[PDB]
């Protein structure tokens, strides 16, 4: 089994066009059909069109004369582009396809889309309102946040305009208690969030918890130290 | 190379053909020629070669001949039924086939009716094996006319991909065209020794001449109409041709 | 071209209940030929691609297991569960596929239930490296969770403080089916330091009356 | 000339399983021109012609079940199975053709496997025509038994028998598997009428201890 | 598709002629080369030699000036000569040949030979010992045979030297529970076996159990029936 990734333009301008790849990488291909599908976020999934390795297109009439899919047959890559990019094409986009031996001499054609590889997805959005990094302070654990046996600290990151950030416990340690709730947007239009952990109360200052901030749109990597308040 | 479904199409012309560096070459395997056996290629003119190339399966070679049968004679590739030229093949799996499959190379398998001689159709309609319409797209009883050889390196023989170059030898009514090959001797000058001057062909000896010609003139004649010189083609000195010795 | 309409959108079913769904059509399926009608039964974990369950209409495949059952045939398709399970609350779609607009469902959404677990709760005040920069935000955590019909009161000097908060909520959690709130409320750090108590006041079923966390700005 | 090797000369693959043989060259073959290397494959029950499988290398003909497929090329060629089935065990050669002296394989041994299947073992006694003649047969059956790896002890008046005994096996059933077995003790009319008991004591791998099955002499 | 068949001299004395003609009796033929292969019992196969339609032998070089194929196409026959008969030419003997339409205009000699129709085959020993006929007794079914549902009976077959005999099961009906042990080789240097039938115990005389004892090389042919111990 093969398995597939994307690789897009993070943001977009209005009106602009959308670069999307995905690569097959695996073992080997069995696949005939390859498809991309949208989804907007908290919404639900949408088709968007194939293509086939006898280069036989064929598109959703919904985005039609905006969609074209290619095919590269020489780095195994196929690829999407949306011009003329609008504030609804605001979605994670995947490549999905079907593991299936392909013969017409026994089957339909509407045999082999049931989309059973799936990618990974590439958050989007028809934005422009430039780029930024995260401002990053540590919420310290307290005795308002202790209880017995146990006590919460976290991290506060805040006012970023690329969506995807993300937030780990020690270099991704710490599994147990680690929550990173979804992120707000606020009115000056940036984003922000906050990730806690609970730690027993007698492991206050002992041992290490140190949140790494990653912004991948940007390249920032920035290691916050909590500790309890002086 | 080319798909099997759209071939090329080269039209050699007027030139000089050595179809015996293509005969030795040891390196094809297959060289089939029908019209005419192929060491009598390089002593023979015609009007026009063509050269039609293209890439098929490896067991799909005995599909290109005259009167036969099968997805890619039916309708990828038809060769009359008088055909005149040679038909070349050699394996080429290491070119064509890369790790996973190349999907490169197409071919029809879906048509209404087979081909004329050289004829060729490079549509993509949607077919319809079925009995209702299908508006223009996939769906039962009704299928893309394309398929795609999936080629991989560790395929067994007759599934690694061949590729295939027909020669066709035409002749229309021309004057003439391009034609075999023609080397060249040397030249011993004073000895009765027969010769052959790109056509002038005679006896005598051959002697130094000291007559100059125009330089559009290849030899000369005498009162009561004999070759007595000649210019040699490579170097281009005149050479008196007096009779043999005789009495 | 052809719709399914995916009409229970959310289930309460706890552990151990019937989990049902259904999907319709705007159209007739199974293709009258020899077989097989043409659905697929797809689950969405938050953060992850779908996975598929079921490859025609009811026959599934290696990898989900056998408590994932499909039914129905024709034109009404019902899937169904082994009464559910520790970590199922997803979102479930079902694809079709007849001719070219390949269609998806509308969603579904899986829950369960609890009983009476009440939140922890706890105030953060701003770091000081972030009254530097000339902003406050006052963090309220609530942790764990079943009712996330929570309320968040914050109160600056005892002022209830409306219209300059923000609130967000996790998806259930697949352990302990819980859920977990933060608040934050933003300020100026010229506004912050006009006031001292700020106390986070939660009101949740699991607490016979309301729990604040407050601090004092200023006091180590 | 030219010689192949064919190196897994037994197989004790059971049902549903992988069943491979290799059969290297001493040369090389495909006939450097066109294509098609030059195997075949030939499938022996016993007491039978060798019935043949494969064409080329790999490509089979109308007769054979399409379960059996060829692969390999070059120098290097292995015949894959369908998981086995019920009535596969055979010798199996690969022959070649390359100009003139045809050459053939070794052999191979794709057996199978059972469980923990008994005999029922059986002594006859000598027939009354034979004691005529003036010569005794004591046979001793053993019926269907997946362990081959059996023992038949010949026992006369509770003496250990040893050198006038002969056993014959039969080929492995093609239907359940088994292999029966016949043991038969060889006497002369004066040495039998010497003694009582003629026992016999089969050993095996399905019994928990020894049976025997024996009579006495001259007893209707 | 024609169908072959030998005939041979079942025995022969040593450093003698051996004697096999296969004659071709079907319907069109459609071969052209006509082979003799060979078989020790439980060893390997080896092939002996062709002929062609076009009178051109060959012969394998380990049996070249013992080896004579003739060709007689006024029978549809052909047949094999081995002189000076050795103790190491203990074999059955098949012939073989390949049903494939035949063109040198197109395809080259070594491509019709992989021997799709075959014979039924023939044994045969470079022996000496004269011949000799079976004595035959049969084995009671008895209470030490039997066990719960099923009892064994059987015919004992001993002292012949023509190795092939056959011994059949009520003139061929019953094929349950009916196996033929492989025969044995005593040092008195004749062969001798024993066939055993299973029938339900509560069916020890009631039905017919008559073995069928046929020597082919001799004319024997005795029938012999089984009953329980008196
Ligand atoms: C054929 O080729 C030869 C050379 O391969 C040409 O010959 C030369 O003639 C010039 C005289 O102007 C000499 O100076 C050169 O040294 C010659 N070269 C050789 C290699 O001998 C010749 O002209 C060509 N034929 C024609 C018709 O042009």
């Amino acid at each position: 089994q093969v398995q597939l990734q994307e690789s897009g333009p993070g943001l977009v301008k209005p009106s602009e066009t959308l670069s999307l790849t995905c690569t097959v990488s695996g073992g080997s291909i069995s696949s005939y059909y390859w498809s991309w599908i949208r989804q907007p976020p908290g919404k639900g999934l949408e088709w968007i069109g194939y293509i086939s390795y006898s280069g036989s297109t064929n598109y959703n009439p919904s985005l039609k004369s905006r969609v074209t899919i290619s095919l590269d047959t020489s780095k195994n890559q196929f690829s999407l582009k949306l011009s003329s990019v609008t504030a609804a094409d605001t979605a994670v986009y995947y490549c999905a396809s079907n593991g299936q031996y392909y013969d017409i001499l026994t089957g339909q054609p509407p045999d082999y889309w049931y989309f059973d590889l799936w990618g990974r997805g590439t958050l989007v959005t028809v934005s422009s309102a430039s780029t930024k990094g995260p401002s990053v302070f540590p919420l310290a654990p307290s005795s308002k946040s202790t209880s017995g046996g146990t006590a919460a600290l976290g991290c506060l990151v805040k006012d970023y305009f690329p969506e995807p950030v993300t937030v780990s416990w020690n270099s991704g340690a710490l599994t147990s208690g680690v929550h990173t709730f979804p992120a707000v947007l606020q009115s000056s239009g940036l984003y922000s969030l906050s990730s806690v952990v609970t730690v027993p109360s007698s492991s206050l200052g002992t041992q290490t918890y140190i949140c790494n901030v990653n912004h991948k749109p940007s390249n920032t990597k920035v290691d916050k130290k909590v500790e309890p308040k002086s | 190379f080319a798909s099997v479904y759209a071939w090329n199409r080269k039209r050699i012309s007027n030139c000089v053909a050595d179809y015996s560096v293509l005969y030795n070459s040891a390196s094809f395997s297959t060289f089939k020629c029908y019209g005419v056996s192929p060491t009598k290629l390089n002593d023979l003119c015609f009007t026009n070669v063509y050269a039609d190339s293209f890439v098929i399966r490896g067991d799909e070679v005995r599909q290109i001949a005259p009167g036969q049968t099968g997805k890619i004679a039916d309708y990828n590739y038809k060769l009359p039924d008088d055909f005149t030229g040679c038909v070349i093949a050699w394996n080429s799996n290491n070119l064509d086939s890369k790790v996973g499959g190349n999907y490169n190379y197409l071919y029809r398998l879906f048509r209404k009716s087979n081909l004329k001689p050289f004829e060729r159709d490079i549509s993509t309609e949607i077919y319809q094996a079925g009995s209702t319409p299908c508006n223009g797209v996939e769906g039962f009883n009704c299928y893309f006319p394309l398929q795609s050889y999936g080629f991989q390196p560790t395929n067994g023989v007759g599934y690694q991909p061949y590729r295939v170059v027909v020669l066709s030898f035409e002749l229309l009514h021309a004057p003439a065209t391009v034609c075999g090959p023609k080397k060249s001797t040397n030249l011993v000058k004073n000895k009765c020794v027969n010769f052959n001057f790109n056509g002038l062909t005679g006896t005598g000896v051959l002697t130094e001449s000291n007559k100059k010609f125009l330089p559009f003139q290849q030899f000369g004649r005498d009162i009561a109409d004999t070759t007595d010189a000649v210019r040699d083609p490579q170097t281009l000195e005149i050479l008196d041709i007096t009779p043999c010795s005789f009495g | 071209d052809i719709v399914m309409t995916q009409s229970p959108d959310s289930l309460a079913v706890s552990l151990g209940e019937r989990a049902t769904i259904n999907c319709k059509s705007s159209q007739s399926v199974l293709y009258s030929s020899n077989n097989k009608n043409y659905l697929a039964w797809y689950q969405q974990k938050p953060g992850q691609p779908p996975k598929l369950l079921i490859y025609w209409a009811s026959t599934r495949e290696s990898g989900v297991p056998d408590r994932f059952s499909g039914s129905g045939s024709g034109t009404d398709f019902t899937l169904t569960i082994s009464s559910l399970q520790a970590e199922d609350v997803a979102v479930y779609y079902c694809q079709q596929y007849y001719s070219t607009p390949l269609t998806f469902g509308g969603g579904t959404k899986v829950e369960i239930k609890r009983t009476v677990a009440a939140p922890s709760v706890f105030i953060f005040p701003p770091s000081d490296e972030q009254l530097k920069s000339g902003t406050a935000s006052v963090v309220c955590l609530l942790n764990n969770f079943y009712p996330r019909e929570a309320k968040v009161q914050w109160k600056v000097d005892n002022a209830l403080q409306s219209g300059n908060s923000q609130e967000s909520v996790t998806e259930q959690d697949s352990k302990d089916s819980t859920y977990s709130l933060s608040s934050t409320l933003t300020l100026s750090k010229a506004d912050y330091e006009k006031h001292k108590v700020y106390a986070c006041e939660v009101t949740h079923q699991g607490l016979s009356s309301p729990v604040t966390k407050s601090f004092n700005r200023g006091e180590c």
